[PDB]
């Protein structure tokens, strides 16, 4: 069901000349160089957002309600008020301990916290990233400790080794008497994405009360919320039921800057590829104006046969789209074989240069993911065709004003 | 990335 | 009873930054079914005379009155569909599209005017049977001989019942034995629907076959010279 | 009329069409390189402004390189300040380093010891919040803690802490005991950076480490972007080069890897524009095949006719790189000067810019190189062909 | 004593499965100041012969010795100096540069030879003065008539005292009254300076103004075959 505006101009592109066979090769390569890299460019941006909800957002609590330098003697009634908040899923207490480890003539910054091992699987995905066989051995009364992956590289210890950490004394008077060192044995290590490997440790809540020589008193209250895009309003109203004012915080001020840097690339890479396809559509203009002056005899034939102005103008519109559609669809075939198989590609370059990039020290992760979305394929297809239609519209207006009586008809 | 500020809110 | 009324159509052409009058005070009457002939020298302006009566050039002095409608009052789009089923153009420089075949080349006026799809392969293949090129319809004109591809453009415009065919040297690039095959076919269309056509050549041999005998030399004639 | 026989037959091949649209088609190769440079220098200018402000708050507050010995400490009487004349050094100051650990009545912390001389000028002195530099006296053991360091430790002014050195420990035959003394605090300074959480100002004369001497000398550099380039120069004997790459060797190295990824993605604009020269000149030869055989009949060697089409592919690269660098430097400097023209960003951090004059010259020579190597193939097809066997 | 000694120019370009000869056993003799003419059918090799005397192609069987210098021993850069002031080429397909004017088109061989600027503004306009195109020097050839722009390429190569003016159909697309007026101008260069030229055409009536009226019929010329 071919229409009249497109016509039968598929056979017009099968021209024969000199070096014109090489011009058609570069015209579909340079216009696909900005399309095939934009599909794999936005694939890694979706992979960074997918790994954030499983390795970053699922391992830290959202809302943190601490105490302003005071031991909470009535923290049992505060857990019932935060649980009935319309928008808070669960709640669990935690005690912050600012201690270090001194084993093997080294110095590492570790942040150990006291969480209940029976209630840690209801607010965060913390024990789902342990390299050990199980984690149910975290009972009360045997001095357990579990460290990260970035601590064992400096201490050179494995599962079953006794280590000595620095535990501060909770003296009521401001004085120093002696440092406290308690021998603890590790029962396996855990791995995380790229940040909380050398500064993460956990102790049970029943084993943390004997270090402060207290009874039943915690310091902070952790929680988990359903919606994560609004983490500033759910923390303010949840702290107005315990006392007058406490120190409130969230994951926006310490981990929420990654969403600003991910969305900034989408506002830059998509803006940069406008100028890439914009200078790639100049190849269509250089082959459309060149296709007018040599084939100007066939334009004067159709004017003598009784063609209107809209018919002789729409010929070169669909003629310039044939060189663009073959190059735009050539980037979709490359865009699905590189994005779906990116993990054998990035690892292949790192083992031939000598040094690998994207280290797991201050970055997000160590590997490079790619989550191909079919909605972004339709967005890049219409964007490459909208610039090709704007580039072929202006030579189509020039070809509609050719005098048929000037050329020898 | 490389654009960090480290600004907290009490 | 008049088809085309031409009076004082002086055409000026820029020849060396000066609008020189190559034609001046031309008077030519076209009748319904009349057989006329135009003869002249190569340079008198007989080749560009078909462009003034067709609508390709601008009538800067005068107006061509075709069937009682002046083409000067019509717009650019109003002269498009008029030159599809009422007028025809036959040239001698072999102005055929090499991308299409011989069957789709003669069906090109049937596709512009938005005709029916059943009428496409019903009035185009029968014109090749009259000339004698129906067995070479699915062929390319670039690989043909000299006199075989010239007969395709003769019956190209004779597909949608024309009224005035503006021929320009029809016996240009074919043999003399095949030159009379398209001339015996043209005598049948006046007995079929009653159409007229004028023939513009240079020699005096094939011009005497028409009824009205008149010349055209620089637009100056009274009776005969 | 020109005296050069090669550039005379090309001044009319760029403006042969006196139309509103016919002149824009032949100048399409100029806009492709102009828009490719101005989208490269302007974007890399704000990336250099991020690296400029990162060094003024981290590397501008810590010692970059220390000239320490390989046998432990360094005697100041053997290596004075007159025999340390190296390249890039403008000021030599005595300093000591070392990994230390805090010990307070509430919690512990991490940090490195930074012993300075109070009789010299220090850049941390405007950042001292009501703390005089003359209070750091030898024998008093006064420690000036940081803003973020004392905020999480709970140590205010007029308190007493304990600093232990696990690295420089006395290897006693009876066991392993670290050296530690009693230390009191005098104040808290703030600088609005990240180095305040692990750096304190103590006296230079201390007995917590080994041996009264120092460990090394603090040196300042004019450009700290090339520490690895000057790491293989002539050093005096009895010394070991220790730079900041042992601790901060992955932070400032991470910024240089991001410039090789953004700068290579923006280099695809001139890569496609270099492919436009092959198509603009590849179709120009085939439509002007009759003009090539005229010059061969009038007398012209095929070596010189290759250079004729080389000028058409190099005229767009010369004037395209100068105009692209002029508009690229004007957009970066006038970005947030008069009015925001790129959009109101929700940051509010007063985004700076840094235009390096050496970076403009190396970028413009790249666009003049890939535009010249892509011209050799359309120029060779117009000379290797036969003048008379092609068309006439 | 002699200008060009042609001896057994057998050439085979591209055609056929095996390459066939369009010229064979050609023993031509060009003398200083003598007038010759070549006639033949268009396609026999009368147009492809002129590419071998100037040196545009490789003959690969025989040697072309012009003024005592064989072109086979000279390189491509050495033939550029030979084809500048010793030979000239005049065609019929209007191969002129449309970017330049009529004054700068005839000064194009005067610029590649690295001449002084005093000879550029003196020797160029005197050639359009003789042919009668001095008032159309600062004009474009794209807006001229049919016979006006054809006379530019006739006096284009005669600017640096040529010796063998190779002409390929000088009476191509211009007026017949203007066709012999440039031949009278060609017939005056022998008594002022002294040069030789051959006129290659397809008719005997326009080649009767020469001394040695020869022919070329499929590369087999003895006297008048
Ligand atoms: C931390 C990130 C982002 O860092 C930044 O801050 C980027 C700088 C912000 C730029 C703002 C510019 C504002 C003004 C714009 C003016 C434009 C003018 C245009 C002309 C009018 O670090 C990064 O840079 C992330 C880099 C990620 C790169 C990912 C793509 C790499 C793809 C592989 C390379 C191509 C391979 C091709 C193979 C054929
Ligand atoms: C700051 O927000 C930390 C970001 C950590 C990840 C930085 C990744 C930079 C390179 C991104 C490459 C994307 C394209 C990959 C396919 C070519």
């Amino acid at each position: 069901p071919l229409s009249l505006l497109i016509g039968l101009r598929f056979s017009r592109g099968r021209r024969r000349g000199g070096m014109v066979s090489l011009i058609s090769v570069i015209s579909t390569i340079g216009i696909a160089l900005g399309v095939a890299v934009l599909i794999v460019g936005l694939s890694a941006m979706n992979g960074f957002e997918r790994e954030l909800n499983n390795r970053i957002l699922a391992v830290v609590p959202h809302g943190e309600i601490e105490a302003v330098d005071q031991p909470w003697t009535n923290w049992q009634e505060a857990l019932d008020h935060v649980q009935k908040v319309p928008g808070i899923a669960a709640a669990a207490p935690y005690i912050n301990f600012t201690g270090l480890v001194e084993s093997g003539a080294n110095l590492r910054a570790i942040q150990v916290k006291g969480v209940n091992p029976q209630q840690e699987q209801r607010l965060s995905a913390l024990p789902s990233f342990v390299q050990g066989d199980a984690w149910r051995n975290f009972k009360a009364g045997e001095q357990q400790i579990i460290i990260g992956k970035g601590v064992a590289d400096a201490l050179k210890v494995k599962q079953g080794d006794w280590v000595s950490i620095m535990i501060p004394n909770s003296n009521p008077e401001h004085k120093l008497m002696q440092p406290k060192r308690v021998r603890l044995h590790v029962a396996g290590i855990l791995q995380l994405s790229g940040q909380l490997d050398h500064s993460f440790a956990m102790i049970p809540l029943a084993d943390a009360q004997q270090y402060l020589d207290m009874g039943s008193s915690v310091s902070g209250i952790a929680l988990k919320m359903t919606d994560v895009f609004n983490a500033n309003k759910l923390v303010r109203d949840a702290g107005e039921v315990t006392n007058s004012y406490v120190y409130i915080k969230s994951w926006i001020g310490t981990y929420g800057y990654m969403y600003r840097d991910i969305q900034m690339i989408r506002a830059i890479m998509y803006l940069a590829m406008v100028l890439v396809i914009g200078v790639a559509c100049f190849n269509i203009v250089s082959t459309l104006v060149m296709a007018v002056k040599d084939k100007s005899g066939d334009i004067a034939v159709l004017r003598t046969l009784g063609a209107k102005d809209g018919l002789i103008r729409a010929i070169f519109v669909w003629y310039g789209l044939l060189a663009g559609l073959f190059g735009s669809l050539c980037g979709v075939i490359i865009g699905v074989v590189v994005s779906l198989q990116l993990t054998p590609i990035i690892e292949w370059i790192e083992k031939l240069i000598g040094h690998q990039f994207l280290s797991s020290d201050i970055y997000f992760i160590d590997f490079l993911p790619s989550e191909l979305h079919w909605l972004d394929v339709f967005y890049v297809l219409v964007t490459a065709l909208l610039l090709s239609l704007l580039a072929s519209w202006y030579p189509a207006r020039r070809a509609s004003n050719i005098d048929p009586a000037r050329v020898l008809s | 990335c490389s654009s960090n500020a480290k600004i907290d809110q009490l | 009873k008049i088809l085309l009324q031409c009076d004082n159509l002086c055409k000026r052409y820029q020849e060396g930054s000066v609008q020189t009058d190559v034609l001046h005070n031309v008077s030519f009457s076209v009748g319904e079914g009349e057989m006329m002939a135009i003869v002249g020298s190569s340079g008198s302006g007989k080749s560009t005379l078909l462009h003034l009566l067709g609508g390709l050039d601008t009538p800067t002095s005068g107006d061509v009155i075709f069937n009682g409608q002046p083409m000067s009052k019509l717009s650019s789009a109003a002269k498009a569909e008029l030159r599809n089923q009422k007028l025809g153009f036959i040239y001698q420089f072999h102005h055929l599209l090499p991308d299409f075949t011989a069957l789709e080349n003669v069906a090109m006026p049937l596709l512009i005017g938005k005709k029916k799809p059943a009428e496409i392969n019903s009035r185009a293949l029968e014109m090749l049977k009259a000339v004698g090129l129906d067995h070479r319809a699915n062929h390319r004109p670039s690989e043909l001989s000299g006199g075989e591809r010239q007969r395709v453009a003769i019956a190209r415009a004779l597909v949608n019942n024309p009224r005035l065919v503006l021929a320009d040297e029809p016996t240009g690039n074919l043999d003399a034995r095949n030159a009379d095959s398209i001339f015996q076919l043209l005598g049948e269309l006046n007995r079929l629907q009653g159409t007229a056509f004028l023939v513009v050549t240079h020699d005096l041999q094939l011009a005497k076959r028409m009824s009205r005998q008149l010349e055209m030399r620089d637009g100056r004639l009274t009776a005969e010279l | 009329y020109q005296p050069v026989a090669l550039f005379i037959g090309l001044r009319y091949m760029r403006g042969r069409a006196a139309d509103r649209f016919g002149r824009f088609v032949s100048w399409l190769s100029t806009i492709g390189i102009t828009l490719g440079v101005m989208a490269l220098v302007t974007v890399l200018s704000v990336m250099n402004g991020f690296e400029r402000e990162l060094q003024n708050n981290i590397l501008g507050l810590m010692p970059q390189a220390i000239l320490s010995s390989e046998h432990g400490s360094l005697n100041p009487q053997q290596l004075p300040e007159t025999a340390v004349k190296l390249d890039g050094v403008n000021r030599v100051a005595p300093i000591t380093t070392g990994d230390v650990v805090l010990q307070s009545a509430r919690s512990v912390a991490v940090g490195v010891m930074l012993g300075i001389d109070p009789a010299q000028k220090d850049p941390l002195t405007p950042y001292l919040v009501n703390v005089k530099q003359t209070d750091l006296e030898p024998g008093k053991y006064n420690v000036i803690l940081g803003e973020q360091l004392a905020s999480q430790l709970g140590v205010n002014r007029g308190d007493q802490i304990r600093v232990m050195v696990p690295s420089a420990s006395q290897f006693t035959p009876m066991g392993r005991i670290p050296s530690q003394r009693l230390f009191n605090v005098i104040g808290t300074f703030a600088a609005n950076s990240e180095v305040d959480g692990y750096e304190m100002l103590v006296n230079i004369e201390d007995a917590s480490r080994l041996m009264g001497n120092i460990t090394g000398w603090r040196l300042w550099l004019d450009e700290p972007l090339k520490v690895d380039s000057l790491s293989q120069q002539k050093l005096p004997e009895g010394s070991k080069w220790q730079d900041w790459r042992d601790r901060k060797g992955e932070l400032f190295q991470a910024v240089r890897m991001e410039k090789n990824m953004m700068g290579l993605l923006l280099s695809l604009i001139v890569a496609v524009a270099a492919f436009n020269i092959i198509t603009s000149l590849g179709l120009m030869v085939m439509e002007k095949q009759g003009e090539v055989a005229i010059l061969q009949t009038q007398g012209l060697t095929p070596r010189q006719i290759m250079m004729v089409f080389m000028v058409q592919g190099a005229s767009a690269g010369i004037i395209g790189a100068i105009l692209g660098a002029a508009l690229g430097a004007l957009l970066a400097s006038q970005l947030n000067n008069l009015m925001p023209i790129i959009g109101v960003l929700l940051d509010g951090a007063a985004l700076p810019v840094a235009i390096e004059p050496l970076q403009v010259i190396v970028i413009a020579l790249v666009a003049m190189a890939i535009a010249l190597l892509s011209t050799l193939y359309p120029s060779w097809r117009a000379a290797a062909t036969q003048p008379a066997e092609a068309l006439r």
